[PDB]
């Protein structure tokens, strides 16, 4: 809804910038099993290619259910009683046609190529000249890293836009963490 | 009468590597055996973790373990006894407590965590003279001081500081971070640290942890505690802070205070006493 809270630039000394700032999002959450709540949203306002960087502040807009419904357990307060809330935000009626994503991207892995390609219960007689792979050469990786366990500094992924639309998630229909399209615009 | 050349102190408040091992829960108070993280997979039997080391108390403050100047001595072992005189090490000391009553030395093992409870025994000989229970995400963490019967935790580490006994504390603790996530030790020069096939998490780690107090400093206090630090800086987040042109600083604070006696209501003393406390060669030239 509309209720949703934005701080000034403030330096935290509980928080490093250095790997872990584009990869926790959502993942303390209890999404990845899914046995209460299920709806959350994952957003990327900042798109800024310069010089290896891309996105470096938080601004991630979530559902509506989660923070009125899952919380009557205590995981997010204790700071209730801080400040005092001041003049309400208003959701903006302009927004762009630009939101990233980030949903299918498992094809074909790179530290295990070889033998994916002909197994089904039989022999290799002729596996040496089947497709040359000398071919192509391509080395570029701007993209989000997020890690995993075992994993060196990222394994892989590729830009693969193109499904955009206005809407946000739905019911029972979770990929990995979000849906085809979403609202949120620049300011 | 003016500053030696050579002085150092000696680490009080020295605790042990926190050895972590696994166990599934319902095997709480019989915890006598739960294996360790055993290595690099781990299972989905064992839901909590348990991570004990011992701490030590000692006593003595601004008694340097190595001086060069007998007059900068008796100077500084006064200017303790008149911090002393006007209040114990209690205030320090109930924030000392803070930091134990939390397991705020798991780093990110207690990020994402869905209850975690801490246990502290006096120990007198191998016999528990007086054992505490604290529930870690219900206790603070930011400020407010306030917590009931924890206060006596406070005199204890009061007592032993000023050296009126013999302190030794034996913590656990048990994070329910889920029913066996991966979760992370130390890292030495990647592979992760171990003790003896057991992992575990440094001594200054756990420490550092422990001096995580000073939530005084020039800025508002908002953002809450920063470990008690000369040049107090933070080392991955990048913001080095308490800069020596301002003079709200260790070495400022420390040789105003000692060769020129400086006393208007500037009772934040504690920093300076708590860098007494972590130790380390001051200086000096």
């Amino acid at each position: 809804m509309d209720h949703y809270l934005d701080i000034r630039l403030r330096p935290d000394p509980e928080f490093p910038p250095a790997q872990l700032m584009s990869v926790l999002f959502g993942k303390l959450h209890q999404a990845l099993v899914a046995q209460g709540g299920d709806r959350i949203g994952v957003s990327f306002p900042d798109l800024d290619e310069s010089r290896s960087r891309l996105g470096e502040r938080l601004r991630i807009h979530a559902s509506a259910d989660d923070l009125r419904a899952l919380l009557a357990r205590p995981w997010l307060e204790g700071l209730r009683d801080h400040l005092q809330f001041g003049e309400p935000a208003v959701v903006p009626h302009p927004t762009p046609y630009r939101q990233v994503s980030r949903v299918q991207a498992k094809s074909n892995p790179e530290r295990l190529r070889r033998r994916l390609m002909r197994r089904h219960d039989l022999s290799e007689e002729e596996a040496r000249k089947r497709i040359p792979d000398t071919v192509a050469r391509a080395l570029d990786l701007p993209f989000v890293t997020l890690r995993s366990q075992s994993t060196g500094q990222h394994f892989r992924l590729f830009i693969r836009h193109g499904p955009l639309q206005v809407t946000a998630e739905e019911g029972g229909f979770t990929c990995y963490g979000l849906s085809k399209g979403g609202f949120v615009p620049w300011f | 009468l003016s500053t030696a050349s050579v002085l150092a102190f000696e680490r009080k408040l020295d605790p042990s590597d926190a050895l972590m091992s696994a166990g599934a829960w319902a095997q709480r108070d019989a915890s006598q055996e739960w294996p360790a993280v055993t290595v690099a997979n781990l299972p989905s039997d064992a839901d909590t973790l348990k991570v004990r080391f011992t701490l030590r108390v000692l006593g003595g403050a601004g008694t340097p373990s190595a001086c060069n100047d007998a007059a900068y001595r008796d100077k500084l072992l006064q200017t303790v006894a008149t911090y002393v005189n006007d209040q114990g090490f209690a205030e320090l000391a109930r924030r000392y407590a803070h930091n134990l009553a939390n397991a705020r030395f798991l780093w990110r093992n207690r990020v994402g965590a869905e209850a975690v409870e801490v246990r502290i025994n006096h120990i007198r000989q191998g016999e528990v003279a007086r054992a505490w229970r604290f529930d870690a995400l219900a206790i603070g963490l930011r400020d407010f001081k306030a917590d009931a019967e924890l206060d006596a935790l406070a005199e204890l580490i009061a007592s032993g500081l000023s050296g009126s006994g013999h302190v030794l504390l034996e913590v656990v603790a048990f994070a329910r971070i889920g029913d066996g996530q991966e979760v992370f030790p130390s890292q030495e020069l990647k592979t992760l640290y171990s003790v003896r096939d057991a992992a575990a998490i440094h001594s200054q780690k756990i420490g550092n942890a422990l001096r995580t107090i000073d939530t005084w400093y020039p800025d508002e206090d908002g953002l809450g505690p920063i470990a008690v630090e000369p040049y107090g800086s933070v080392t991955s987040q990048g913001k080095a802070y308490r800069q020596p042109k301002q003079k709200l600083d260790f070495y400022t604070l420390l040789d105003n205070w000692v060769l020129r006696d400086e006393a208007p209501a500037v009772e934040q003393q504690h920093y300076v006493i708590a860098n007494l406390i972590r130790g380390g060669v001051f200086g000096e030239a």
